[PDB]
């Protein structure tokens, strides 16, 4: 996590203008889409069969909220990225058996997201600083697999 | 393998692009290099400041190659044969260095294009860049 | 694409192999196992100790597909369309693994198999066990 | 390094029997051969047209010997291969222009070599302590990389 002061005004100026319930839903529902392999965590979901069943199912929609809930907290914590995700590495794990490869692939899609959304306003800098957070994020919550 | 409804969503969002397919390429190329510093080392030769020409002539040589791949989408392996050999032969680019394009191009796409970047397209467009990317990674070894 | 030579080194290489394909499969696993622990995430209802039944019947599984894939080197897509499948729509194993157990599996032959694990012979069998990687995964979206 | 004690002991131990002159002739070797694409770097070499070509050309041989001495002493730096790299990062960035996923190959490569002389010696636990080393290597070789 080489965030340079400047890289780091700029992830948290434009995390300021995120709707994480709606960012949440879009990028977890994006990620099952894109990778429908990583729909293998998720098969009390229901309906992931089409596109528009992925990103209208409401269970979709609450497990991107609660993803990109912790993930903000993170944002609030960049200095301390380990011990932020410390309990949370575990429980993917230990509890969840989620393959950290799924944090990467998350990150890549959220990065699009982003783009997405603020057009113009995401510039190949502020892409850079946001993919350092990503991967920030992802050795983050992998820390503790064993 | 891409299927109708890909090749459908593939041609669409190409289309859209149109005639800015150029100033994308040296866009995408311009992100790569600032996310992914470590693919400069393929371009020692390069002038990388914003707004390099020699990025920008790159850019549209990028675009155009994509331009015909779109327009080849049934037969990728031959229209891009040449490309192929290029790559595999001379720059020898490692592998890896794709899949970072790739991303830095979905990147460029979403940003210009809103309203088409649906789901169904970023997978198609994903699927895409992933079988130009082997085409080109074909011939290696 | 494998080459005639390529398929013939295979072939020889995998012909030493015999009566131990195995227990080199048991033993690329452990390795797996003990180099990428997060490879571990795909068995959680394995026991992952060492000289566990479930560890060797499995290796022994994962060992003779590859034997089938030798044979049918010549039409591997049609050789393993069933194990394509279940990878694909049920296991959902993420591509990146794929990689590390083909290194496994080399660092298995080159420590049993050291008179034949030639620089010619491992060029192959790498190409091989990324041939058998991407047919595996051709399924997936 | 996130070695431990058992783990440092482990890969000290198997080095002591390395002949530096002979592995990393080797190494390098093989990958100029499995992944031919590396041989891009190495056009004054000569003639590397075939395997045979590649492991008999002494200049592969001894750029090997000079690759593998400087990898032998970072394994007295293990708990600082970024301080012990970092002239070394700086010089593979800025002069050569090589791709760090370079250094990840070499490294598998290397692990092959060893596995190929060792046989029995190179048990799942002690590959398990060298697939940190190489990586350790490899990140610490590219941390300078701007
Ligand atoms: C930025 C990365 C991520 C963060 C911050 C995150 C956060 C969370 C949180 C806060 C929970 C609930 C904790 C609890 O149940 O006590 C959770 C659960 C879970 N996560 Fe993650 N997650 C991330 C990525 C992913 C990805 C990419 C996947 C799968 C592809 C995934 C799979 C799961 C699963 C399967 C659960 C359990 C859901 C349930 O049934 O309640 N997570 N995650
Ligand atoms: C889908 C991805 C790619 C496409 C469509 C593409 C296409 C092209 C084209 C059309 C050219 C110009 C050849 C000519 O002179 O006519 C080129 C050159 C080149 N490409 Fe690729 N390429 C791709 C990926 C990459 C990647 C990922 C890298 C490295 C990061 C790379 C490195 C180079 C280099 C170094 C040159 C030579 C440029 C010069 O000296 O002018 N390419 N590529
Ligand atoms: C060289 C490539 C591979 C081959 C040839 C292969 C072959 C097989 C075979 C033959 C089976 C058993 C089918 C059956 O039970 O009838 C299997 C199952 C399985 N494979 Fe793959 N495999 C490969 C790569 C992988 C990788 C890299 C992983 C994960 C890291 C993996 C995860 C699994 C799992 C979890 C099972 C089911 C285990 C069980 O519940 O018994 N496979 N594979
Ligand atoms: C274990 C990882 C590696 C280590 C410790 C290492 C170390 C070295 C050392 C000590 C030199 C001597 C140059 C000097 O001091 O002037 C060198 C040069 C060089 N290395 Fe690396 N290297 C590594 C990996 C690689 C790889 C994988 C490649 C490319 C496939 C590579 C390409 C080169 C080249 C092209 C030179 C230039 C030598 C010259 O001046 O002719 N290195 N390296």
């Amino acid at each position: 996590m080489h965030l340079t002061p400047e890289e780091k005004s700029a992830v948290t100026a434009l995390w300021g203008k995120v709707n994480v319930d709606e960012v949440g839903g879009e990028a977890l529902g994006r990620l099952l889409v894109v990778y429908p392999w990583t729909q293998r965590f998720f098969e009390s979901f229901g309906d992931l069969s089409t596109p528009d069943a992925v990103m209208g199912n409401p269970k979709v929609k609450a497990h991107g909220k609660k993803v990109l809930g912790a993930f903000s907290d993170g944002l609030a914590h960049l200095d301390n990225l380990k011990g932020t995700f410390a309990t949370l590495s575990e429980l993917h794990c230990d509890k969840a058996h989620v393959d950290p490869e799924n944090f990467r692939l998350l990150g890549n899609v959220l990065v699009c997201v982003l783009a997405h959304h603020f057009g113009k306003e995401f510039t190949p800098p502020v892409q850079a600083a946001y993919q350092k957070v990503v991967a920030g994020v992802a050795n983050a919550l992998a820390h503790k697999y064993h | 393998v891409l299927s109708p409804a890909d090749k459908t969503n593939v041609k669409a969002a190409w289309g859209k692009v149109g005639a800015h397919a150029g100033e994308y390429g040296a866009e995408a190329l311009e992100r790569m290099f600032l996310s992914f510093p470590t693919t400069k080392t393929y371009f020692p030769h390069f002038d990388l400041s914003h707004g390099s020409a020699q990025v920008k002539g790159h850019g549209k040589k990028v675009a155009d190659a994509l331009t015909n791949a779109v327009a080849h989408v049934d037969d990728m392996p031959n229209a891009l044969s040449a490309l192929s050999d290029l790559h595999a032969h001379k720059l020898r680019v490692d592998p890896v260095n794709f899949k970072l394009l790739s991303h830095c191009l979905l990147v460029t796409l979403a940003a210009h294009l809103p309203a088409e970047f649906t789901p169904a397209v970023h997978a198609s467009l994903d699927k895409f860049l992933a079988s130009v990317s082997t085409v080109l990674t074909s011939k290696y070894r």
